[PDB]
């Protein structure tokens, strides 16, 4: 989920 | 894919991530890599065809290739500094400073050897940004649209060498040599990943939540 | 030594090809098979054009570095005719779920690679080129006297590359298609390296008993 959020 | 070879190169050159500075040797390297990852994410979004991929695939590619990208970037930065690794302008490490961390010097040796290889081949910046984009797209395939972009970068690489004045035979020979280096870059990444996870389990250095997740995927 | 023609290089590698051998307990079956394949690999490497021109010290270094890659690309090759399965041996055709017995992540990547070769319709002539490339390239990055031998390996690598292109040219592929296919094949070698490092770390974490030779090839990593 972490990286999944900076590619928003 | 609707881009020319020159547009492909120019877009990749323009999308290049900035050279960051460093702010416990593992602490400095961890801190640097963490801040670089953020700039790598924005860089990936500017790689032609990457945003076209599903977000799940975008995650997977970056999770698999993030250390390869950092390493080839490092190797590129250290080309003009033989026997040294330029992690940062204020962090120029000689080979022997790898002895500071357990099992780190053999990673340095491979990174230094890769830099000398780029040096002997006279690697160009245009070729470098192509290789880095290839790494991002290829390093997670065996885990359609991706392969057609990869074929586009291949065409771009050939166009560069043809424009550089290399004969047709020298082109596919040099093309082969460049791509065979990615196998070694892959090797260094896997060893670096095992080393980083080794440092995490021995509580050598604290890792950010982003890096923890990067390790977990491996 | 390698002033051979393109097809002279092909037929040299084709004839040098090792045979397909037959075979907790799962680790025993795979490691004993690999051990017997290692012996055939050693004599196979000697028949690779330009390999015996290297010193013994350098021949060892190259084999220690690439042995698992060579085993894996061999496995992947003979598994093409069996989708979703890995043919370690004619009497040892394993499915994906049988990877859970020990490793299923390694199986998945091997299966995905075998599938990738199918989609490319990899030819036998191209396979023997790729495997010889792995042998010579995997450990090359690890005095003038020692320089000239690294240069020798580089020249032979260029020779095999010429051979791969020759095969695609003969296959009627256009110049653009040759460059793209050559690139695709060599990029797969990166994945093979990746699987090797993962398999090596797995074999080490499993350390069933191993033989003297296999322990040595593992100890190199
Ligand atoms: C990942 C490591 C710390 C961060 C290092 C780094 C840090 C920043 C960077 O730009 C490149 C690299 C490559 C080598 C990396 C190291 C190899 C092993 C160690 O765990
Ligand atoms: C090396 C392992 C046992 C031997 C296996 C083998 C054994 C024989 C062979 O021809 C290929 C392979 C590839 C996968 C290998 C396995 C991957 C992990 C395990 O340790």
């Amino acid at each position: 989920k972490k990286l999944h959020r900076x590619l928003q | 894919l609707s881009l020319t070879a020159d547009q492909m190169v120019s877009a990749l050159l323009d999308a290049e991530p900035p050279i960051l500075y460093s702010e416990s040797m593992m602490g400095l390297l961890t801190n640097l890599a963490d801040r670089e990852l953020v700039h790598m994410i924005n860089w990936a979004k500017r790689v032609p065809g990457f945003v076209d991929l599903t977000l799940h695939d975008q995650v997977h590619l970056l999770e698999c290739a993030w250390l390869e990208i950092l390493m080839i970037g490092l190797v590129w930065r250290s080309m003009e500094h033989p026997g040294k690794l330029l992690f940062a302008p204020n962090l120029l490490l000689d080979r022997n400073q790898g002895k500071c961390v357990e099992g780190m010097v053999e990673i340095f040796d491979m990174l230094l050897a890769t830099s000398s290889r780029f040096r002997m081949m006279n690697l160009q910046g245009e070729e470098f940004v192509c290789l880095k984009s290839i790494i991002l797209l290829n390093s997670g395939v065996y885990t359609d649209h991706i392969h057609r972009v990869l074929d586009k970068i291949t065409d771009t690489l050939i166009h560069l060498m043809a424009k550089a004045g290399l004969t047709l035979q020298q082109q596919h020979q040099r093309l082969a040599q460049l791509l065979l280096i990615l196998s070694h870059i892959r090797h260094m990444s896997n060893k670096g990943m095992e080393h980083l996870y080794s440092m995490k389990c021995k509580n050598v250095v604290p890792l950010s939540d982003l890096l923890l997740e990067m390790l977990d995927a491996h």
